[PDB]
């Protein structure tokens, strides 16, 4: 019965990753990586406050509703990184950036389209009338030069009207298709399921 | 020995206890981990 | 409280008063998230300024 | 902070990302849910307590 | 003729995201100029499309 709950197994692994944080602590070679593991626990230390919060009147039925939220939100997810490597790959695409390691390959495919649905967007990392020009690819075509360190240290300036384009789509899809039919999705559930949930409080 | 016994008999205080101990717990993990962790 | 008794903008002003109550369950989930990922994240980072 | 470290980025990275999730699609879709609710739950009394 | 499009079409749209660009279009962000041979008073803004 005390591994077949979800806290007790949520408290149970604050302290495995409590005595595996001190015992590399105390080695002599894994110092950086104890310091680490603790910073880790301390968000599942401070996530237990949430369970201790739920005898009381006013906080506790809100705490149960809670949780049966998610099967809405991996919808949100499932519709997001469909979207977000349709949109990251072809973007990466039509621009030709020159600094092609690995993971800049994948900072600017799925982390930037990221933070454009939170308002970071980044016009003069992808838009050549924002830029300068410049001779800064020995290849043959139009090159212009953009700001920023892993922005790519040379970009293509062919048919960039289209990656303007899909700027205006992306914006369109992510920032009020997905965001407002989550809302929709979130007060329909709630209406739906409040009833059962101060029961079983 | 009855009315000091039924103040802190009642579970409201002994969750207040647990809350407030709980509190000052997070409180020095954050001041190890933040002011002196040394290497 | 002046304008409660204007019948255009009065009984939303009363209404107003009444939503405090999900507001504080915001600032309970949002206080100990806020302090979850603050401190793991000025931990992993080093800064040498400490004051 | 005048100078920071490098070691496992990443997981800063990572924490910022968790941390836009939960934060700006949890708990601020989930409080406009809640006012919906509580405002047709409440608009009644408060008409006539007007 | 692009540069009008963008200036009508395509900055208004950006604003709705939280993107207001205050010294393309405001003089007191701005610094002032003799950058035009015509009559009236002329300022100078910041960016190469605006």
């Amino acid at each position: 019965l005390y591994l077949s709950d979800t806290w007790n197994q949520c408290d149970l692994l604050a302290l495995t990753c409590f005595l595996l944080g001190v015992g590399c602590r105390l080695t002599p070679g894994l110092f950086d990586l104890g310091r680490t593991v603790l910073c880790l626990d301390f968000m599942i230390f401070t996530l237990r406050l949430l369970h201790i919060f739920t005898v009381n009147k006013q906080l506790g039925p809100k705490i149960v509703i809670v949780s049966k939220m998610m099967k809405d939100v991996f919808f949100f997810l499932f519709f997001l990184c469909v979207w977000l490597v349709a949109y990251g790959v072809a973007t990466e695409g039509i621009l030709r950036p020159q600094d092609r390691s690995l993971p800049s390959i994948l900072r600017r495919v799925f982390y930037r389209p990221y933070l454009q649905i939170f308002g970071q967007i980044p016009q003069e990392e992808m838009d050549v009338a924002l830029m300068i020009p410049g001779n800064c690819s020995m290849e043959r075509g139009s090159w212009a030069h953009p700001e920023g360190p892993v922005a790519g240290s040379c970009v293509s300036q062919y048919a960039n009207w289209l990656v303007v384009l899909l700027l205006i789509v992306f914006l369109l899809v992510a920032n009020i298709l997905l965001l407002n039919l989550l809302i929709a999705m979130f007060s329909y559930t709630f209406s739906k399921v409040h009833g059962n949930s101060d029961l079983y409080w | 020995s009855k009315r000091w016994s039924d103040f802190w008999g009642a579970p409201v205080t002994a969750f207040l206890g647990n809350v407030v101990s709980y509190l000052l717990f997070l409180l020095l993990f954050a001041h190890v981990l933040l002011v002196d962790f040394q290497p």
